[PDB]
């Protein structure tokens, strides 16, 4: 029920000292969504960090981006501090400074009750391809749906009204959802828990409709689901059966059907053209090598979107033993980076290529030492 | 390499108060940061109050306004002044400090227990 974050820390850009820079600490894979994430400067903390929006994977565990700008000099040392439910104590892992396609709409609800704090904590992002447009936070000022990318802030106040009325909506929805949740489950006032919503659409390259997801989540664990063919449900437990039949005798599918095979693409359109010259880029990763036992390490840099695959080979056949693959990462400006490691007898690193298949090469790449 | 020596825990009834202290050994130029985390019921160690060197300091929201971290210019020394103590508050208080390489150190932590 709760998963431990995993913890990088990386520059935005290769260190350079006296550059303007970003440190960032990428912390991912965790439940719940509570999590204490500090930037440390020589044994301090850093006054002014900043924070990605809250979202999660497909394996409902949530990801943030913690970042701030800095110019690293020859004798600061910076690090980066994580507590997290799953810990003993806080985390610390210090900075390493010596180291044609198809489209999609996406958008992440999460609530998280505060039992005797207010009403529960509503996160709301809204993502196309990789990169996030919207968002919406009970606990922000604004208490509107706000722009994330300059290609949304075209939209007029029709639409920003809009967002605002259907964004609020979800929110009361998953109020009453928590309550009902503690009741299914016969679970105390006094607990934390989490409902995470996703939805969204596919298109070819084509922009023709190609999958549809509507999926439901409670404490990190599936509850009800979109069947494939977005006609039919999948439950999860004796609770989540409720919901089915109560869905299903409101025909609650075919509404859904409808935006995901309509709306959701027709949207989806919409963006992909007024931010033509962001979203559809595609950014060809900056490829690299790093180096009686060595350590060969695959690295891949400033690469857009973020799909892309480094395996490992020894004389041919894919190496799955003794290897280590680290989750992509975004840089903060809107690429992303990633590599790959495998231990190799020195003399013997020759016999070992990586595999670079990305969607913005031209064919598949291959790297020896 | 660096040892850190507390005191100041024991009973105290509901709104009382306490005052820890937590005192760093090894070289005056080997800590940074200094201050007090607590052990929660389940498995992790909540922060209650932290204080730089310089005198920065930061506090957990369960304990703001009634918790105040102060710090001895001369000894790498820190002062916890717990006020309006609540049950909720009983706990393992442990000390820490950072190196000034984000080195960590901790103490062996002391009970605090609010009748």
């Amino acid at each position: 029920i709760q998963r431990t974050p995993k913890i990088q820390v990386y520059s935005r850009h290769p260190a350079e000292n006296g550059k303007s820079n970003f440190l960032n600490c990428y912390v991912s894979g965790f439940h719940p969504s509570d999590i204490e994430v500090d930037l440390l400067k020589n044994g301090e903390r850093i006054e002014k960090v900043e924070h990605s929006d809250l979202s999660f994977s497909k394996d409902w565990s949530f990801y943030l981006l913690y970042y701030t700008e800095f110019t690293p000099t020859e004798k600061d040392e910076y690090a980066c501090r994580v507590n997290h439910v799953t810990l003993s104590q806080p985390k610390i892992v210090k900075w390493d400074r010596d180291m044609s396609g198809s489209h999609s709409m996406r958008y992440f609800f999460t609530s998280v009750s505060r039992p005797g704090r207010g009403e529960p904590r509503f996160i709301a992002v809204g993502y196309v391809d990789d990169t996030q447009f919207v968002r919406f936070d009970s606990d922000a000022a604004s208490q509107r749906m706000e722009p994330r990318a300059p290609w949304i802030e075209q939209e007029g106040p029709e639409y920003w009204d809009g967002e605002t009325r259907k964004v609020k909506a979800h929110s009361q929805t998953h109020r009453v959802d928590l309550g009902t949740l503690r009741g299914c489950y016969n679970q105390s006032e006094a607990g934390s828990h989490t409902v995470q919503r996703m939805y969204g659409c596919d298109v070819g390259s084509d922009w023709r409709f190609l999958r549809g997801y509507h999926q439901y989540a409670y404490d990190g664990k599936d509850y009800i689901a979109l069947k494939e063919d977005l006609r039919s449900w999948t439950a999860a437990d004796m609770c989540a059966q409720t919901t089915k039949h109560k869905w299903e005798a409101a025909h609650v599918a075919e509404q859904l059907r409808a935006y995901l095979e309509g709306t959701c693409v027709e949207w989806l359109r919409r963006y992909l053209e007024n931010g033509k010259e962001t979203l559809q880029r595609t950014d060809a990763p900056k490829t690299h090598m790093t180096h009686h036992e060595a350590t060969l390490r695959c690295w891949a840099l400033s690469f857009y979107p973020a799909e892309i695959t480094l395996t490992w080979q020894r004389d041919g056949e894919d190496q799955t033993q003794d290897t280590e693959l680290v989750e992509t990462r975004p840089a903060g400006d809107g690429t992303f980076q990633k590599w790959a490691a495998v231990v190799v007898p020195s003399g013997q690193e020759q016999r070992y290529t990586c595999h670079v298949q990305h969607e913005g090469l031209p064919k598949p790449l291959t790297l020896r030492w | 390499e660096v040892k850190l020596v507390e005191s100041g825990g024991g009973l105290v009834q509901p709104g009382g108060s306490l005052r820890l202290s937590c005192a760093a050994s090894g070289s005056i130029f080997s800590i940074n940061t200094m201050g007090w985390y607590r052990q929660t019921p389940g498995k992790q160690r909540d922060l209650v109050a932290d204080i730089s060197s310089g005198g920065s300091t930061k506090y957990g929201d369960s304990v703001k306004g009634r918790f105040t971290i102060s710090r001895d210019n001369t000894k790498n020394t820190v002062y916890l002044q717990m006020n309006s103590l609540k049950p909720e508050d009983t706990a393992v208080y442990y000390c820490y400090g950072l190196s000034y390489s984000n080195d960590d150190y901790w103490g062996q932590g002391t009970q605090v227990t609010v009748s």
